[PDB]
């Protein structure tokens, strides 16, 4: 499962322009009890 | 308050549409 | 809605303001009189 | 006559114990003061204890200490009601003397004391409402309004209607009557408080439980003729578990953090989760150590942990202190364990923090290069530290920052040639050495 995370939601109208950064997080995926789950991109080293 | 962040509504997005301010980047 | 919001459609007029009720009543003692000067008020 | 000697020198010692006990009374000493006072013979000295407590209260050096003195009198009145009774007689008589004298200062003192004795149920609210009625039959309203500020909560609880009636009378004067301007404004302010509710007037030294005060609520009236036994203030001639070997508790939290860390794509949402937890200041030290220990498992450095620690710093200074303290802890204590590989992670990880100034830079001062004291593993650590710290600055900004960072122990100009040989030779061993010119000069200067 790579989909839990949290998804940057920032400013629909402005992000068309500046790249405001990440001002907010929409909930990625849900549950009854949260727990947590690791997600792949953490377990694979970046290209650099 | 819904300031223009979030989704037009959470229906087809499968998420809960739960948005929260980012404590990370402020100053 | 018409001012800050560019391009509204099918919007209605909010009713704006009311008098700011000052109503003051006593539910505490039954034997306080009906007309009494409540400590919340200013002393004049 | 050695009985007259003994009993006089015992009376004198009792007086000079009571006086400094009263003079050293404060909140947060009160219960030790009350122990000591109880070990003196309070009953033999009943008038001496009354006269010191009144005279301290009344000295007007105090007045601020009236709540403390009232709490001491409340303790003592639970133990021995006869003492609190005596003290309340003399205080009433002192109020009525100062009223009749027109001494407004000693009115204000003694009235404040009667107010706090009523707060501590030592004396009956009847005495306060009589004092206030007498006061309000003249103006005296500065007195009456201070008193009512300091009893008025307890009066509203016990005797709402009488107090209300007094307020109606007090109210009657302000709206429809002519008064001196200074007097009226204070008078109005009390009126303002009634709406406010005295919420700067109900805080203090309630150090007896409402059933541990044996509640001898003395029902004086401020128009009795009373006794005040001054004569008891003479001298006379009385012919009469499991130890914890396991961190498993901390292991739980450790897995909660590490699990927060392995989730959370990018880095900037992981700072969100960590700050979201609202960690007590005690633990915010170790959480860093968990971060870095995890960063050493990654088999290669990642910008992730850099941007994580950076977003975590700027939020609260406790994290400043956290990363500094952990820098000293790592470099000093903990380096000897890490293999030359993990040092490649640490070097860059602190490089990104220093070069962008979040660390800050002067905290590099801990490093000291000597053949005597150094770790070759630590030497490698420094190598990676500067070799990362260059690539962002570019050896240009480097010289400016360092030259302005007053690093001394690492860059000796003071002397000790061989050490300067070790420094210059070292940076030339890194492959840069262009920081060593200023020291190269000092080589020729030493020779």
């Amino acid at each position: 499962s790579a989909s839990h995370i949290l998804i940057p939601a920032s400013d629909l109208s402005w992000s068309k322009q500046t790249d405001t950064g990440i001002t907010h997080f929409r909930a990625g995926m849900t549950h009854e009890d949260e727990k947590l789950i690791p997600t792949i991109f953490r377990y694979i080293t970046t290209w650099e | 308050s819904y300031n223009g962040i979030g989704l037009k509504s959470a229906k087809g997005s499968s998420t809960s549409g739960h948005v929260q301010r980012s404590l990370a980047s402020n100053n | 809605p018409h001012l800050y919001n560019s391009r509204p459609r099918s919007v209605r007029i909010p009713w704006y303001n009311n008098p700011v009720s000052c109503i003051i009543q006593n539910d505490e003692e039954y034997d306080t009189p009906a007309l009494f000067f409540d400590p919340s008020l200013n002393p004049i | 006559d050695e009985d007259i000697k003994f009993q006089r020198e015992n009376w004198e010692m009792i007086r000079s114990h009571v006086s400094p006990i009263i003079s050293n009374l404060t909140m947060d000493n009160l219960q030790e003061s009350h122990r000591d006072l109880f070990q003196v013979n309070i009953l033999i000295g009943r008038n001496i204890i009354c006269k010191n407590v009144v005279d301290f209260t009344l000295n007007k050096q105090n007045g601020r200490l009236i709540p403390a003195l009232s709490a001491l009198i409340a303790l003592l009145n639970s133990d021995i009601p006869d003492i609190g009774e005596t003290l309340a007689k003399e205080l009433m008589l002192m109020f009525v003397q100062q009223f009749n004298r027109k001494d407004y200062v000693s009115c204000g003192n003694i009235l404040q004391c009667l107010s706090i004795l009523f707060l501590y149920d030592v004396i009956h609210e009847i005495v306060i409402l009589q004092i206030l009625l007498l006061l309000l039959e003249k103006n005296s309203l500065r007195l009456v309004i201070a008193v009512m500020k300091i009893c008025g909560w307890k009066l509203a609880l016990v005797s709402k209607k009488t107090h209300d009636m007094i307020w109606e009378k007090l109210r009657y004067i302000l709206q429809t009557q002519e008064l001196s301007s200074t007097l009226r404004e204070s008078l109005e302010t009390l009126f303002e408080i009634r709406q406010k509710d005295y919420k700067s007037g109900s805080q203090g030294l309630f150090i007896l439980d409402p059933t541990s005060y044996t509640v001898h609520t003395h029902s004086y009236i401020v128009s009795d003729e009373d006794e005040a036994n001054k004569e008891l203030g003479n001298f006379e001639k009385c012919e009469n578990q499991i130890y914890d070997m396991t961190s498993t508790n901390d292991v739980e939290f450790k897995k909660k953090i590490y699990l927060v860390l392995k989730s959370s794509l990018s880095g900037d949402e992981a700072a969100h989760k960590l700050l979201k937890l609202k960690i007590a200041n005690n633990l915010k030290k170790s959480v860093v150590d968990i971060i870095i220990k995890s960063s050493l498992q990654e088999s290669t450095f990642s910008k992730f942990y850099s941007i994580l620690s950076e977003r975590m710093i700027t939020f609260h200074r406790s994290w400043q202190t956290a990363y500094n303290e952990t820098f000293e802890q790592n470099y000093t204590q903990d380096i000897e364990d890490y293999e030359t590989d993990q040092l490649r992670i640490l070097g860059k990880f602190w490089g990104h923090l220093i070069s962008y100034e979040f660390l800050p830079m002067d905290c590099l001062k801990i490093i000291k290069l000597t053949e005597e004291e150094s770790c070759p593993q630590g030497r490698i650590f420094i190598k990676f530290l500067f070799q990362e710290l260059v690539n962002e600055l570019g050896l240009d900004e480097l010289q400016l920052r360092l030259n302005s960072s007053k690093l001394d122990g690492m860059f000796p100009l003071e002397g000790d040639a061989e050490h300067i040989r070790y420094s210059i030779n070292f940076f030339t061993a890194i492959g840069l050495g262009l920081l060593t010119e200023d020291m190269r000069s000092r080589l020729t200067i030493i020779q």
